[PDB]
């Protein structure tokens, strides 16, 4: 199963992709 | 008003047109203020990293939701008795009737079934546990972060590549062929042999044991000594590379060991192919040298100048890329049903219908866009001097011959194909169905017979595939083409004849609109200086007879209707032929597809019944209520498009001026003032918004109909077959 | 054009003394009175016609609904207030901004007050029983 | 003159330098050379007139001590800069260095007695007058 | 095995679209 | 503002000047045609882009050309 | 010293458009938005980790706790506002004072709104049952 720890891990990985997307989108503008 | 910052022309507009046009021109990087060629390619390279990252985040979201909310492990244990789940539903608008209609039997809460086929893809690749899906989801999110970092990094002033790097055509071709195609296909053959084939054998191979698990018991000793047949031999362990051919009769899908050998064989072809062009090692071909040599006596200068034409025009490159993608996307649709690769997918009829229809509509959009950027190329990038008398300029030189003959073929097809359907409809109405014009499709049956289909009155010309493909695949191929419940070369008759010519009508007519738009993009008799006005402009006014829809953009707009109509005819035909197969009603298809009332009654009217009964005052709601609602939603959006397409701007602008009067004269409301003056949408914007509503309403209606009719009346089937000898 | 709807005297006096136009008010107190008026009546359609209207928590659901409607309306008004730049005192940027703040405080307060009346109107006759 | 070559630091001016006073030190240099900032870190003085804004007079006088002891630069001048923009020269006051005696200065802080002849604190009780008068 | 976070639905589909629309309003209407 | 250009094929017939509802156009003296005059567009900041001038122009392909450009309050024809 | 933390563009846009810095706002509406933000989340630690967290009146106790925290914070801010004297518009004495008033109104309101959501979140799914 996807335990609650693994949901939390996935949001941390998603947060890092979010700041990476934030870096790219401001460098693009 | 600083938005949009890339266009001071738009930024000084005091109306609401500033907002709409800033949105619509935001990705047209060539037309922005201060754009150079070098900064354009650097911005594109990083933008492409962002688009790549979105694709991997999308795939990680699908993996996460199937792992967290789906029933993959429950489906792996019982693939026939379990409907795959896309994601859970949490909708606070749901009443009790909707919650229980979407809650599966014994289930915990409301869920959506999945029709993307992702379960069959994940299962065939060897995934068996939710932890496989979750580690895929994490890995693709990390991979998305890497591409986002790469795009950001290659915008930094030390890592921005030069314009000569982007225009190094030979090195990009060598790397994309050998590594991006070849090594990636070789790696996939590695996944199939190390992971997916043992999972089909029931042997769990993953990261924890794949270093110490031989995919073949003789491992890598037959490979280097050239004794390669050991990998195909059943007595030297389970084979990993075969050429059985055809479909596996136990599954109705492709042999996994054939899939592995396919990707290994084409990996070698692509790696070899990527050694063709001259990079920094002295050897290889110059593309400019190859093109300049190919000049014959009838075609003028031949291909001279086309290197600098293609390499300096991004719209030419994009148009070539879109056209090739569109052909390949159609080929994916045609070969996924005819030669399915995924375990338990041919048994899921809704998924096969959804996947065929998805990829043919994608292929239709890619085809239209290829011609759109071909038209943009002619207005923006085409230099007649540097392309003097080559094959490109010679197309424009006989463009009236091209358009008039394309006009002839479409009228020739359209008069007789419609005429034959109408003849048969009148025959059926008057009680004379034996007086129909039923033309046997013998040229296509000829094609099937050359591949070894046994059809009685049609000859194998060269002697059959025993003569023409005498390979190791021939027994498994012939056993799959002549078997019942086998999708390879379906039986065709006169109904198949008429709709194929209707399809050919739609292909030629859509091409005619697109080619005329691309070839009259630079000018016509009505507007000889059209290139000075660009790709997209409303008209040239009411003079010279009137000039509405004269731009090359407007030919794109007209051809989207014809593309939607053509793909509609294609996907209607696929769906009705297959639900007649799945529903044991092929004789009804063969009888009623030869006249247009049969299409209306036996296809549209009959299969709408579970859909429009998706919710009702008598029987409440069921699982089809969302498709029933979307079906009506699509009719509404499509019809709203008609308002923009029919009622043009000057009506609305005079209407808005009265509303502007009303606001300024109304107490307590005239204290509130707009910052941007309300104006009616522009002439081009009205066409685009009307096309968008038309297209979205077209797609949502058919998707609601295609899914709900298949999932209710024809959801599942065997797909096993008995091979033919 | 000069019409009887545009020109009635006690219609002009009424509009001139609505809190958006009334002389001597601060824009906060303008917004406060406007919000209190609107939030009061707005709970009525939410409480009586909302999806939980036939359950015992229908008034509470209508109250939180009204607060949601006023909060989204305030987002438009506060955003409008930040962007106007146009005119002096009441149509000042700070002027509209204080009105937006007063509107939300009064709006939520008007809904809560109307909630309390609808929830506890049996108390006005409780002396007799 | 121009600022010395320095990439900036966190040890420099604060809001006091905007609202109360800051200090300006001016010196001439014949050779471009590296010196330690009183804020912390290394900077390079230009071959010309150098101007540097500092937070305290002690930071300015510390740099002047470094410019004398290490680089033999003598002619440093320190100004007190007020937030309206007024500069007041504070160092050196009369052009002659403080260590050398100069006819023209007034004696300030002179007490015409040895230190053990100061009066007792009981003598100056209930007055703001101090025993060092 | 019905795994949803309803507060994540409310935040991502109601709250941050209204706040993105407010943010986009500031972007397109400023100056 | 739209750009209104006049090309050397102008025969000085003044029909575009009479057609224009915004007085964008006028005739200046010229030597390139028998009429001795040519249309000119000094006041294109008032041009709305209606192309009535192009409709009035008799020369094969026209001697006056309106290129729709940046939109202003004047060129959008707004009374508000 | 000029650092990437000190210099990011959409980090600068975000800080510049927080209500303490956003152009065109009145200091009351600044404080109102700030208070509503803080009072909303502040009830969470009080309601879930407070001493009455396992009883049925845990949310009410966390609500009155948050109001107590905001009232004491306002005493510091309103006292700060009376004593500043320093700078024009937002750092005016009246400016900080209006922010203190808006902060308390928004803070208590944000806590009450967060209370109502935590107390009545079962209602968002009540249609299905
Ligand atoms: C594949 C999706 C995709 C990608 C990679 C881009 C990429 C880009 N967009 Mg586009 N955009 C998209 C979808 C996409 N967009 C969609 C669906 C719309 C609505 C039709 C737009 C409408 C749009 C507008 C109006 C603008 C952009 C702009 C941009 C550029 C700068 C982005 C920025 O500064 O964001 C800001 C940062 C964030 C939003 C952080 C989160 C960048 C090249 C901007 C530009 O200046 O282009 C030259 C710009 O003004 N885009
Ligand atoms: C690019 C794709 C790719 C990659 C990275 C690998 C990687 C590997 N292969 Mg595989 N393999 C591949 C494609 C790939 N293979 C293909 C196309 C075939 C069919 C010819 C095979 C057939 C194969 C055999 C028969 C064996 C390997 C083995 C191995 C492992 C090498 C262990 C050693 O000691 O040497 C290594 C994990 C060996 C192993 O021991 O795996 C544990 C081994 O015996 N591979
Ligand atoms: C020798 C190794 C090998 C093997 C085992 C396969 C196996 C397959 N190929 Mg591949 N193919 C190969 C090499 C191979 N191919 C090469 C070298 C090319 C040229 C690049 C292709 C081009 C190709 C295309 C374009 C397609 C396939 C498809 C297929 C599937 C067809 C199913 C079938 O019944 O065909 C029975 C076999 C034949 C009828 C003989 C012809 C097979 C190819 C065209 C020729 C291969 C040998 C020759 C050099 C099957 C998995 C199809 C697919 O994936 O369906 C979804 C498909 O569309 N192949
Ligand atoms: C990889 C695929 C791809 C890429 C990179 C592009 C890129 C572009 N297209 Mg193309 N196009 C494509 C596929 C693609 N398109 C497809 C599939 C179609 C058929 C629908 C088209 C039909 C098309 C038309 C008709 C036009 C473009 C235009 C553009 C340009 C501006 C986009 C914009 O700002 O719209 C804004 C996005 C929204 C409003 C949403 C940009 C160069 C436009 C242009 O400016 O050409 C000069 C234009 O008029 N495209
Ligand atoms: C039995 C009923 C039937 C009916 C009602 C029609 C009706 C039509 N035919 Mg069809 N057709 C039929 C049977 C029928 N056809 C058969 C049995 C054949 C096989 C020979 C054709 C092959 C055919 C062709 C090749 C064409 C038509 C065309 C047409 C349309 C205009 C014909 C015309 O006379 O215009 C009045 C005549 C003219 C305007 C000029 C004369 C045109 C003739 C056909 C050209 C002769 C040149 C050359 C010898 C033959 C064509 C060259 C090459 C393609 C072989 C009209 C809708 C035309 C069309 O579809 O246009 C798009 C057309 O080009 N038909
Ligand atoms: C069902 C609706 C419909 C039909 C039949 C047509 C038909 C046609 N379109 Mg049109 N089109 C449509 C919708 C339709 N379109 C829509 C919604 C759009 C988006 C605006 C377009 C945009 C479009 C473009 C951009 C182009 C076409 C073209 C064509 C012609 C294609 C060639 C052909 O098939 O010849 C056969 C002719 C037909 C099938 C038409 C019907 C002929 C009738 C049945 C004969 C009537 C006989 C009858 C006895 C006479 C009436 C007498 C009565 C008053 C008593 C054909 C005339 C193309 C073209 O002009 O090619 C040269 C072209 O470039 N269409
Ligand atoms: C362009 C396509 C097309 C073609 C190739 C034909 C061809 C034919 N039709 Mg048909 N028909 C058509 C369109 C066409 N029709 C249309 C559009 C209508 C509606 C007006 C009809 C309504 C019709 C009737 C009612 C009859 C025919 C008949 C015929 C046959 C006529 C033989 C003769 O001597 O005259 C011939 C096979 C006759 C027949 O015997 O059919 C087998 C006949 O009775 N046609
Ligand atoms: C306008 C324009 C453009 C565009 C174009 C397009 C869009 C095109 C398309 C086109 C296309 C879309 C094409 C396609 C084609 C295809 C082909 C050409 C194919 C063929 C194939 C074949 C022939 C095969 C064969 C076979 C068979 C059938 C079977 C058996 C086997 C074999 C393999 C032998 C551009 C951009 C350039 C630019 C300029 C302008
Ligand atoms: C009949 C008539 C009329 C009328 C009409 C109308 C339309 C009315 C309405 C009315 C209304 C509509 C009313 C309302 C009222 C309200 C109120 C009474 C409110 C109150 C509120 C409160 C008290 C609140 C409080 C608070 C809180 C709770 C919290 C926060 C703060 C505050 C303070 C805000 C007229 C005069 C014109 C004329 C004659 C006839
Ligand atoms: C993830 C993320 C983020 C976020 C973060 C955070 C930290 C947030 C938070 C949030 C929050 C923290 C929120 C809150 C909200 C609040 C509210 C929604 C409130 C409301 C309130 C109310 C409605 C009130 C009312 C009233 C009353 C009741 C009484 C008195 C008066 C008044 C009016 C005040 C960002 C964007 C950065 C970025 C991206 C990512
Ligand atoms: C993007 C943004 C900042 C939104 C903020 C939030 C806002 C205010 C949303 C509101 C959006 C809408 C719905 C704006 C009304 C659109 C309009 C002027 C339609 C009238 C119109 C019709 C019906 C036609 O058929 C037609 C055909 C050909 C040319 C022109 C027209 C035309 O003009
Ligand atoms: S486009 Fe219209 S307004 Fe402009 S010059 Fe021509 S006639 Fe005059
Ligand atoms: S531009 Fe045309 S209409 Fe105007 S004066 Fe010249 S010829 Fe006549």
């Amino acid at each position: 199963v996807v335990s609650g720890a693994q949901v939390a891990i996935a949001f941390v990985v998603a947060l890092i992709a979010g700041i990476a997307a934030l870096l790219l989108s401001t460098a693009l503008g | 008003t600083r938005f949009p910052k890339f266009s001071q022309d738009l930024a000084q507009d005091p109306t609401t047109r500033r907002i709409w046009y800033g949105i619509a021109t935001a990705h047209d990087f060539e037309s922005h203020d201060g754009m150079t060629e070098e900064s354009l390619y650097q911005k594109l390279f990083a933008t492409h990293f962002g688009h790549l990252a979105i694709i991997f985040l999308w795939s990680s979201g699908n993996l996460f939701h199937i792992a967290w909310q789906g029933n993959f492990e429950q489906w792996v244990s019982n693939p026939t008795g379990v409907v795959p789940i896309a994601h859970a539903i949490w909708d606070p608008h749901f009443g009790k009737g909707a919650v229980e209609a979407f809650t599966p039997e014994g289930g915990a809460g409301p869920v959506n079934a999945a029709y993307s086929g992702l379960y069959y893809l994940y299962y065939t690749l060897g995934m068996r546990f939710n932890s496989d899906l979750y580690q895929g989801s994490i890995f693709l999110m990390v991979l998305a972060t890497v591409f986002l970092i790469a795009g950001w990094l290659h915008l930094q002033p030390r890592f921005r590549p030069s314009l000569a790097w982007f225009k190094n055509a030979e090195s990009r071709l060598n790397h994309h062929l050998s590594a991006l195609f070849g090594v990636s296909s070789l790696a996939f053959a590695g996944h199939m042999i190390h992971v997916a084939i043992p999972a089909a054998r029931g042997q769990r191979v993953d990261w924890s044991n794949f270093l110490n698990t031989l995919p073949h018991p003789a491992g890598l000793a037959p490979f280097f000594t050239g004794n390669w047949g050991v990998y195909a031999d059943p007595q030297a362990g389970p084979p990993i590379l075969t050429f059985i051919g055809g479909l596996n009769p136990a599954t109705g899908t492709l042999w996994l060991t054939d899939i592995a050998h396919h990707h290994l064989a084409i990996a070698v072809i692509f790696i070899i192919a990527g050694h063709m062009y001259r990079t920094n090692f002295g050897i290889g071909h110059s593309i400019k040298e190859i093109l300049d040599a190919h000049k014959g006596p009838l075609t003028g200068e031949g291909h001279r100048g086309l290197y600098d034409t293609i390499n300096n025009s991004l719209h030419f490159q994009l148009g070539l890329a879109l056209a090739s993608l569109g052909v390949v996307t159609s080929l994916v649709a045609q070969h996924t049903y005819a030669l399915p690769a995924y375990f338990y997918m041919p048994q899921d009829h809704t998924t096969m219908a959804a996947l065929y229809t998805h990829h043919q509509y994608i292929a239709g959009f890619l085809m239209v866009g290829a011609f759109a950027h071909g038209a943009i190329f002619f207005v923006r990038d085409y230099d007649p001097k540097a392309n003097e008398n080559n094959v490109l300029a010679r197309m424009l030189e006989h463009k009236e011959a091209l358009i008039s003959h394309l006009s002839w073929v479409s009228l020739f097809l359209g008069f007789h194909t419609l005429g034959l359907y109408v003849h048969n409809d009148v025959m059926l109405a008057f009680g004379r169905p034996e007086d129909q014009l039923l033309i046997e499709p013998v040229f296509a049956q000829f094609v099937q017979v050359q591949s070894g289909k046994i059809i009685e009155g049609i000859p194998a010309l060269f002697g059959g595939p025993g003569v023409t493909a005498p390979g190791e695949f021939l027994t498994g191929w012939l056993g799959s083409v002549n078997a019942n419940n086998s999708p390879i070369f379906l039986p065709i008759g006169p109904g198949d004849f008429l709709v194929h010519h209707a399809i050919a009508l739609g292909l030629h007519t859509t091409t005619l609109i697109l080619v005329k738009g691309a070839l009259d993009a630079r000018g016509s008799k009505l507007m000889p200086d059209k290139k000075d006005f660009g790709f997209a402009f409303p008209c040239d006014g009411p003079g010279r007879g009137g000039t509405c829809d004269i731009s090359a953009w407007d030919a794109f707009y007209l051809a989207v209707f014809w593309m939607l109509n053509t793909i509609g005819w294609v996907t209607f035909y696929w769906h009705w032929k297959w639900i007649s197969i799945w529903g044991d009603n092929v004789a009804q298809f063969n009888a009623s597809s030869t006249y247009l009332m049969g299409w209306l009654r036996d296809y549209l009217w009959a299969n709408s019944a579970p859909l429009i009964g998706g919710y009702s005052p008598s029987g409440g709601t069921n699982a089809l209520s969302v498709w029933a609602w979307m079906f009506l939603f699509g009719h509404l959006v499509w019809a709203t498009g008609f308002m923009f397409l029919i009622a043009w701007r000057g009506y609305w602008q005079e209407l808005i001026e009265t509303l502007v009067w009303a606001h300024e004269r109304t107490p307590l409301a005239n204290l509130v003032r707009w910052k941007d003056k309300p104006v009616a949408m522009s002439i081009v914007q009205g066409r685009l918004v009307g096309l968008a509503h038309f297209t979205i309403g077209y797609i949502l209606t058919y998707a609601a109909f295609l899914i709900a009719s298949t999932a209710a009346l024809y959801p599942n089937g065997p797909a096993a077959f008995t091979p033919a000898i | 054009l000069l019409t009887p709807v545009n020109n009635s005297t006690a219609i002009r006096w009424f509009i001139d003394n609505l809190p958006i136009n009334r002389v001597g008010m601060d824009e906060f107190t303008r917004g406060l009175e406007i919000g209190m008026a609107h939030g009061y009546w707005l709970i009525g359609p939410f409480a009586l016609l909302g999806p939980l209207r036939n359950t015992e928590l229908g008034l509470v659901a209508g109250l939180v609904s009204t607060i949601g409607l006023l909060l989204i309306s305030t987002i438009g008004l506060s955003g409008y207030a930040s962007l106007v730049e146009d005119v002096p005192t009441e149509f000042d940027r700070k002027g509209w901004s204080r009105l937006a703040g007063g509107f939300l405080v009064g709006g939520v307060g008007g809904a809560i007050f109307a909630f309390a009346i609808l929830q506890f109107f049996p108390l006005v006759s409780a002396i007799a029983r | 003159g121009s600022t010395p070559l320095f990439g900036g630091s966190t040890g420099g001016l604060l809001r006091k330098a905007q609202i109360e006073e800051k200090y300006l030190i001016v010196w001439n240099s014949k050779e471009e050379q590296v010196f330690e900032m009183p804020t912390g870190g290394a900077a390079t003085m230009v071959a010309g007139t150098n101007v540097l804004y500092l937070a305290r007079k002690e930071q300015c006088h510390a740099l002047h001590r470094q410019l004398v002891s290490t680089f033999k630069i003598r002619d440093s001048k320190i100004y007190r800069v007020y937030p309206n923009g007024e500069q007041v020269l504070i160092f050196p006051m009369d052009g002659v260095p403080s260590e050398k005696s100069n006819p023209g200065r007034e004696v300030v802080g002179y007490v015409p007695r040895k230190i053990g002849d100061n009066p007792n604190p009981v003598d100056v009780k209930f007055t703001g007058k101090e025993t060092f008068d | 095995s019905y795994n949803v976070f309803p507060a994540l639905v409310i935040i991502t589909t109601l709250v941050v679209p209204f706040m993105a629309a407010a943010a986009l309003l500031f972007i397109i209407e400023r100056d | 503002s739209h750009s209104v250009k006049i090309y050397d094929t102008c025969i000085g017939c003044t029909q575009c000047v009479r057609a224009c509802p915004l007085d964008v156009l006028e005739m200046v003296p010229w030597d390139g045609n028998k009429a001795g005059t040519i249309a000119s567009s000094p006041r294109t900041e008032d041009c709305v882009g209606c192309k009535r001038c192009e409709t009035a122009c008799p020369t094969d392909f026209l001697s006056i050309r309106v290129y729709l450009g940046a939109e202003t309050t004047r060129s959008m024809g707004l009374a508000y």
